[PDB]
RNA sequence: AUGGUGAACUAUGCCUGAAUAGGGUGAAGCCAGAGGAAACUCUGGUGGAGGCUCGUAGCGGUUCUGACGUGCAAAUCGAUC
RNA sequence: GUGAACAGCCUCUAGUUGAUAGAAUAAUGUAGAUAAGGGAAGUCGGCAAAAUAGAUCCGUAACUUCGGGAUAAGGAUUGGC
RNA sequence: AGAACUGGUACGGACAAGGGGAAUCUGACUGUCUAAUUAAAACAUAGCAUUGCGAUGGUCAGAAAGUGAUGUUGACGCAAU
RNA sequence: CUCUUAAGGUAGCCAAAUGGAUUAACGAGAUUCCCACUGUCCCUAUCUA
RNA sequence: GCGUUGGAUUGUUCACCCACUAAUAGGGAGUGAGCUGGGUUUAGACCGUCGUGAGACAGGUUAGUUUUACCCUACUGAU
């Protein structure tokens, strides 16, 4: 098996990861 | 006997199949054939990897592969 | 929703803000809990176990 | 087997065009000595939308040289024409927009529409809205006029062939999506019964080869 | 007031047909329903003429145009080219 | 006709000399081994007559008793 | 296989006429007030377009361990949609 | 008249008394209902009934193509003089 | 709309008339078909894209025609997908 | 004829708002669950044409 | 001789669990025109396999009209 960069993948932009939402 | 007439499909007319009704030594490297090509069948419950061979000499009997 | 502790206030404030409630007038904590578990199973809320530390 | 739906189009039973609402067959004036050696003025009394066509059809009027009577003709409404315009028609006519001129008289690269494929056909090419041919060259010997058809393929034609100047009015009509089946039905009602076009895969094997 | 945010004239289409087609139709609809000055008057009274006609409410004049505009830019370019060829042939 | 006839294809391919070995229904597709393979799906039905009787047993169903030795 | 009969039911094109109560949502366009030098960003008004919606006549028959199914009916009836 | 309405009911002009009937109200049936306490524990399966239904006011979340969700949800009232 | 008074087990008093909510698979929708068992993830749909055609032509019909549909047509069109 | 493996601490480099198909609305389509509800049931009983 | 229970599970159920009861023992006629789900499931369709194609099939999902007796006899009542 050859080299396989993991950076090509883009993680799902889950609502909990975005900084646009916040509290307090 | 020795060949059960398995039936398949919504209409069991051709049935295209046979199955052994007795024990068989399938071998270590069986790797079941794909079902579409599978005509004969040797179900695993009937398979055995060992036999109770007995040696006439000395009266001994031993289970061996 | 935030500011919860012990998760009971979590379920209550979530049922209140979401509009889910049993008639007159208690919040439907069970139905909101169902959506919470469904979001936890579908991955809508991110989470992951920590990978073992490198040698 | 059974007759395929395309084979039934030749019977003409229900596929005939619904011509009742059409204002008439658009055509250039029949060739005559006046255009052969002069030009004839002709007011555009009015333009009106034609059913089953993508551009308005102009209604120009012309006097009859051989008799005291007006002779109306349904010219295609080229873009930029206006009511009351004097649409000159002849070999000597100036290259004003909406005038009909022979393709040979025009300078190379001139834009024209409804040009005759052969002389006397009263306009064959670029009748659709927004289309126009380009006169890319000239061959005064053995009079012929190379032209660029709207499809883009080049074609030679006689220099005598007439062709109204300017692009046909109503171009860009396809830019707007129809957005619904009902506008498609209202559009096809004037043309023929070719729509709805059933998919061939859904047809029974007797109906289409693709079926089954 | 601007009761709509961005649907504009195409808000009558509603949720159906999506956003991209709704914008592509809103552009041509704003181009078609907009009033235009009559060349023979200069008053902003021209109105759409069943795809191509463009009658002036005053002066009862009629002029050919595009399916959604009084004059598509390609038509103006062809007219300027015909004018250049005519002024060249005249000399 | 004329080149689509199976004899014409056998002449063009040189298979006309094969003789009687050709399987029934052979055509440009499904070489005869492919026909023998596809035929197995329908081979399980037993033949029968008006009496009726088993004029031929179903495949792997001969019912004959081998003389084991 | 030979020669003839049918679109009054039903499938489709066309010509010519007829039929479609009452409510809910509120698009362009336009009017007035408040901000910015302007585009414009809001507030309060008229407007009644949506191949909108609930809901009559009309259209069709999704659903009933419903009626009858030797029925009123060789396909109807009650509810429901 | 009632009523948002050609929604349902009564009445005005007008048109009908026509569907075989007399005697009791057995079992079992078709149609319409009620029921102490549990409220789906019946059934493969909330199959069918029931429950909110019109109107005034407060209020209405996730998503979203920003158009919609929406009459969301959940709440207070309806008589007469 | 507001303020007192008043009979209530009652107050859209018969009629009339959504149950609501949290999710999944499927199709975008409006819509249409197996008249008389299957109304659907089926058909159709605007959108997306390919092929041939510039008229002595492309798809065809016709026993044949000085025949006919597209064509009262012309590449922003026609016909099959 | 040689020859294939590194990624670190709760959200990242980022591609000229978003990184979506896990898509909103809509459905006499099918499926899982909750409040009210009630004779489906405990356990059946009664009235009317 | 008399008793041998109320239910959950269909990403199935030739099965096991909790709880009560003294106990929840095993079998025949079963009742395939008393009713019912899985099913003998023809006419619609889709996904995956085969096959150039027509079609079925190693599969699965969906929706789909077999309608007693007044005849005779048996039984329960009644002259
Ligand atoms: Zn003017």
């Amino acid at each position: 098996m050859g080299k396989q960069d993991l950076g090509k993948l883009q993680t799902r932009k889950m609502k909990g990861l975005k900084s646009k939402f916040d509290q307090g | 006997e020795m060949f059960k007439v398995i039936k398949t499909g919504k209409s069991r007319s051709k049935s295209w199949k046979r199955m052994i009704t007795k024990h068989t030594f399938v071998g270590e490297g069986f790797t079941r054939r794909p079902v579409k090509m599978e005509r004969i069948i040797r179900p695993s419950a009937l398979r055995q990897k060992k036999a109770n061979v007995t040696h006439p000499e000395l009266g001994v009997t031993v289970f061996l592969p | 929703i935030s500011g919860w502790k012990d998760a009971t206030e979590f379920i209550e404030i979530l049922a209140r803000k979401q509009g889910r409630l049993l008639k007159g007038g208690e919040p439907d904590e069970s139905g909101v809990s169902k959506q919470i578990l469904n979001d936890f199973n579908r991955g809508k809320i991110p989470w992951f176990v920590l990978p073992p530390e490198k040698e | 087997g059974r007759v395929i739906r395309n084979q039934r189009k030749g019977a003409g039973s229900i596929f005939t065009s619904h011509t009742r609402l059409r204002q008439g067959a658009a055509k250039l004036r029949t060739l005559d000595y006046a255009e052969r050696h002069g030009y004839i003025r002709g007011i555009v009394k009015q333009i009106v939308h034609d059913s089953g066509r993508g551009a308005p059809l102009a209604k120009v009027v012309f006097r009859d040289p051989y008799k005291y009577r007006l002779r109306e003709e349904i010219f295609i409404a080229n873009e930029g024409v206006h009511t009351g315009q004097f649409i000159y028609a002849g070999k000597k006519a100036s290259l004003n927009v909406g005038n009909v001129l022979p393709l040979g008289s025009v300078p190379e690269g001139t834009i024209v529409s409804n040009v005759e494929e052969k002389p006397g056909d009263r306009g064959a090419l670029a009748r659709a809205s927004g289309n126009y041919v380009i006169i890319i060259g000239h061959n005064p010997d053995e009079n012929k006029t190379r032209v660029r058809l709207p499809s883009g393929a080049k074609k030679v034609i006689s220099s005598d062939a007439r062709g109204v100047i300017g692009v046909i009015a109503g171009g860009g009509r396809v830019d707007k999506p129809l957005l619904k089946a009902g506008r498609a039905f209202h559009k096809y009602r004037l043309k023929r019964n070719s729509w709805p076009k059933t998919r061939g895969v859904a047809m029974n094997p007797v109906d289409h080869p693709h079926g089954g | 007031a601007k009761r709509t945010k961005k649907v504009g004239i195409t808000g009558k289409y509603g949720v159906r047909y999506g956003s991209s087609l709704r914008r592509q139709v809103k552009k041509l609809e704003i181009q078609q329903h907009a009033r235009y000055d009559c060349s023979f008057c200069g008053k902003k009274t021209v109105k759409r003429g069943a795809a191509g006609i463009w009658t002036c409410s005053c002066c009862k004049k009629t002029v050919a145009g595009g399916a959604y505009t009084v004059s598509t830019a390609a038509a103006a370019t062809v007219r300027s080219t015909i004018r250049r060829l005519r002024e060249m042939v005249e000399a | 006709g004329t080149g689509k006839k199976e004899k014409s294809r056998r002449i063009r391919e040189g298979d006309t000399k094969d003789g009687n070995l050709r399987v029934k229904g052979e055509n440009f597709y499904r070489d005869s081994k492919r026909v023998k393979f596809l035929n197995m799906y329908t081979s399980g039905k037993e033949i029968r007559n008006k009496k009726g009787n088993l004029i031929r047993a179903a495949s792997f169903q001969d019912s004959t008793i081998p003389d084991a030795r």
